[PDB]
């Protein structure tokens, strides 16, 4: 991604272990609920993780999601967008 | 003689409580043409 | 306009080296008196 990062005010990261890393196609194993929210100077996230039943939508039922982190920003945020990661096998060339 | 300590002259409106913002746009007080450049009406951002 | 925020944790901190201290021009404190703060322990603390 980045040739070097000369300034990040912030970084951090979390435990290392694993988690599925190839293309494998089945049915939806999990959800995992998150709430991404700023709030004075502050972002704060939190989660909550689940198998599942059903594909198409968001189960019925409740469950709250605990808090994972409270990081010090300051960012004046506007906007957001999502990340999703790709697969290569030796049937896939494996370009760009 | 040190300039260096910057602070905010103007905003779109005000800082909220543990904000900050670095956004160094030229400011305009009105003929709209300069763009990123200090020009006759156009002020470099923030002030020491 | 820039202003640093360091996160403080995992610690012993002695508050009363602040307070005796003469360095201080002021001292104000908002919700707490600062004998008090020796007596304490701090969930987060930030120096901004």
């Amino acid at each position: 991604v980045y040739s070097s990062a000369n300034n990040c005010t912030f970084e951090y990261v979390s435990q290392p272990f694993l988690m599925d890393l190839e293309g494998k196609q089945g049915n939806f194993k999990n959800l995992r609920e998150f709430v991404f929210k700023n709030i004075d100077g502050y972002f704060k996230i939190y989660s909550k993780h689940t198998p599942i039943n059903l594909v198409r939508d968001l189960p019925q039922g409740f469950s709250a999601l605990e808090p994972l982190v409270d990081l010090p920003i300051g960012i004046n945020i506007t906007r957001f967008q999502t990340l999703l990661a790709l697969h290569r096998s030796y049937l896939t060339p494996g370009d760009s | 003689g040190n300039y260096n300590y910057l602070y905010r002259l103007f905003r779109k409106s005000n800082l909220k409580p543990f904000e900050r913002d670095i956004s160094t746009e030229i400011y305009q007080a009105g003929s709209t043409p300069c763009n990123g450049v200090e020009g006759f009406n156009c002020y470099f951002p923030l002030q020491s | 306009y820039a202003w640093n925020r360091k996160r403080i944790s995992n610690c012993v901190a002695d508050y009363s080296v602040l307070y005796n201290s003469a360095s201080f021009s002021t001292f104000k404190c908002y919700g707490v008196s600062p004998t008090k703060l020796n007596d304490l322990c701090f969930t987060n603390v930030y120096a901004d």
